[PDB]
């Protein structure tokens, strides 16, 4: 019925300029404010600004005069500029039909969304390093510390995908050096420890890695 | 400049239970209130407008009222795809400010965790950089409390954590804290102890090693 | 002898459109041309009439009448618009023969942390008539529960106040509005 398409480049070094372009396909263009929407990873949502058919803009303060909103009425796209990118900057950001010039309510429709991360950090491949099963224990666990990768994201497998039950992989977290970390773990029952084979399957596509590590106990 | 909170941050319900959030406005924003929902990895969508008004294609279960100053978004029998986190926003003054969010859980019993440590690999050791990391498993109550203590000494500044979403099946949570150290630093100590405070806990687990064995 | 519009454009302070202001003029010998020539005017839009200033001296009753809105509403100061202001706060009819005239009054209307002076009506239970002023501030029932003049659930006051900072876009910005109505006993 109407839709919205955006584009942009989402991965800048800081100090550059995000340049994001939103493309409406069905509403009438000229009957709405068209604005930007921004969700930082784990921080709730923020509104940047708005621009309308005659080129009226309202902006969010919290952007110390950063953001410059733009309006191309032959092709009804809208585009989002923002200078002086830093790495608080990182979020999604969306493109959304804003208020109607009637009743003035809106956000009825939404982009697809845009990843913009924010980094001077280089595509970097993890080292993947065990976490094995102490001499303990029922139910045993294990794993594979993924660190120092840039950007996300990785993919981890375990046995090739042979094995899937008690699997958890946990989301990445960025550490102060600029690069990623990840965890993943496995809880099997500690009798098979001799018999199994449990290896781990990482790869990171941005710098064409694969590591594939076996996790066994530690002998003493 | 406007403040829009939300309560609770997060809370727990099951399947056919009657929900409310409230968004309490700082000034009185008339009818300039609305609803979202948001998923993990899918575009927010609209549920509310003008505090009261369904957005169409939105189930009937849905409903939406306010005075000016306080807002409420109720789902009378709440179903499996209304697991996900609700934002309001008021557009009464510039600039638009929105809600912390309110987090709706799957609610089930209590359940402890199982809690796991791991050394640092001497691979990784051979790199400079050492790695412990403390593990979380199977448990409910997203309120976990990890400490880490080398030499009985509280490590705080140097440990990061990671938490997963609502297991698929059994409805629990797992956590990963890394405490991260220089090898001189971790070749000055010798015990390495992670203590977890859970509500299925009676007390305290603590899950140790010593540097070596 | 020469029409007192100075007193209506250049007032000092200006309405509310919720209760707009009406200023009867008669005895009047007033340049209409020296106005729609003047650069102080975004707005100025005659529908029937047409600017022209050799009809009769003045009207039997010229009205003026004057308030503050923003600027995406200015558009609704128009015969057969439909909107919040020409729903509820300010109507013309259709076979308006006069003029509308806005201009940008952001140095005037707009505070720093915002001017709450100006209010618009926000709800109603039907639409004005032309020419109609609404003072009422009864409790509006917005859900099936009744209010009984007590705000709460669903259950709002029926006035809203504009924002007006100067920081706001021009669509937020508040711009003044003046609407020349002819009406044809005597003739001034
Ligand atoms: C609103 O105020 C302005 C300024 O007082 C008036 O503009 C003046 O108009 C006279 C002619 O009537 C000129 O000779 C002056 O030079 C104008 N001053 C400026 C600075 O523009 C204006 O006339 C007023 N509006 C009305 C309807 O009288």
């Amino acid at each position: 019925e109407v839709q919205l398409q955006q584009w942009g480049a989402g991965l800048l070094k800081p100090s550059e300029t995000l340049s994001l372009t939103c493309a409406v396909y069905g509403g009438s263009f000229s009957g709405y404010y068209w604005s930007w929407i921004r969700q930082p990873p784990g921080k709730g949502l923020e509104w940047i600004g708005e621009i309308n058919h005659s080129g009226s803009t309202n902006y969010n303060p919290s952007l110390k005069s950063r953001v410059t909103i733009s309006v191309d009425t032959s092709k009804n796209q809208f585009s989002l500029k923002l200078s002086s990118v830093t790495a608080a900057d990182t979020a999604v950001y969306y493109c959304a039909r804003g208020w109607d010039l009637d009743y003035y309510y809106g956000m009825d429709v939404w982009g697809q969304g845009t990843t913009v991360t924010v980094s001077s950090a280089s595509t970097k491949g993890p080292s993947v390093f065990p976490l094995a099963p102490s001499s303990k224990s029922g139910t045993a666990a294990l794993g594979c510390l993924v660190k120092d990768y840039f950007p996300e994201p990785v993919t981890v497998s375990w046995n090739s995908g042979a094995l899937t039950s008690g699997v958890h992989t946990f989301p990445a977290v960025l550490q102060s050096s600029g690069l990623y970390s990840l965890s993943s773990v496995v809880t099997v029952p500690s009798s098979s420890l001799g018999t199994q084979t449990y290896i781990c399957n990482v790869n990171h596509k941005p710098s064409n890695t694969k590591v594939d590590k076996r996790v066994e106990p530690k002998s003493c | 400049a406007i403040r829009m909170t939300q309560s609770p941050s997060a809370m727990s319900a099951s399947v056919g239970d009657r929900v409310t959030v409230t968004c309490r406005a700082s000034q009185g924003i008339g009818n300039y209130l609305a609803w979202f929902q948001l998923k993990p990895g899918k575009v927010p969508k609209r549920l509310i407008y003008a505090a009261s008004s369904l957005q169409s294609g939105v189930p009937a279960r849905f409903s939406g009222g306010g005075s000016g100053t306080e807002f409420t978004l109720t789902i009378s029998s709440l179903q499996p795809e209304d697991f996900a986190t609700y934002y309001c926003l008021q557009h009464g003054f510039l600039p638009w400010t929105f809600g912390q969010g309110t987090k709706l859980e799957i609610k089930r019993t209590v359940a402890a965790p199982s809690v796991f440590i791991f050394p640092p690999s001497d691979e990784q050791l051979k790199s400079g950089t050492a790695s412990v990391v403390c593990l979380l498993n199977n448990f409910y109550p997203r309120e976990a409390k990890v400490q880490w203590k080398v030499d009985n000494a509280l490590q705080s500044g140097n440990s990061q954590e990671s938490v997963t979403e609502q297991d698929s099946k059994d409805s629990t949570y797992s956590l990963s804290s890394t405490l991260t150290l220089s090898k001189a630093d971790y070749e000055k100590h010798k015990v390495y102890a992670c203590e977890v405070t859970h509500q299925g806990l009676s007390s305290p687990v603590t899950k140790s090693f010593n540097r070596g064995e | 002898n020469l029409c007192p519009f100075g007193e209506v454009f250049n007032a000092t302070r200006f309405a509310s459109v919720y209760a707009w202001n009406r200023k009867r003029i008669s005895n009047c010998v007033a340049d209409y041309s020296v106005l729609y020539n003047s650069a102080s005017f975004s707005t100025f839009k005659c529908y029937g009439v047409s600017p022209t200033k050799l009809n009769d001296l003045c009207f039997t009753n010229v009205y003026a009448d004057s308030f503050v809105i923003r600027g995406d509403e200015v558009r609704q100061i128009a015969p057969g618009q439909t909107g919040k202001i020409a729903d509820y706060n300010y109507k013309l009819p259709d076979d308006f023969t006069g003029c509308v005239i806005a201009w940008n009054s952001n140095n005037l209307d707009s505070k720093v942390g915002g001017n709450y002076n100006y209010l618009y009506r926000l709800f109603r239970k039907s639409n004005l008539k032309p020419f109609e002023r609404d003072i009422s501030t009864e409790i509006y029932q917005a859900g099936s529960t009744p209010c009984n003049g007590v705000e709460g659930f669903n259950c709002y006051f029926p006035l809203q106040s504009y924002g007006f900072q100067p920081t706001n876009g021009v669509g937020y910005q508040p711009y003044r509005v003046v609407v020349l109505s002819f009406e044809l006993a005597t003739v001034c």
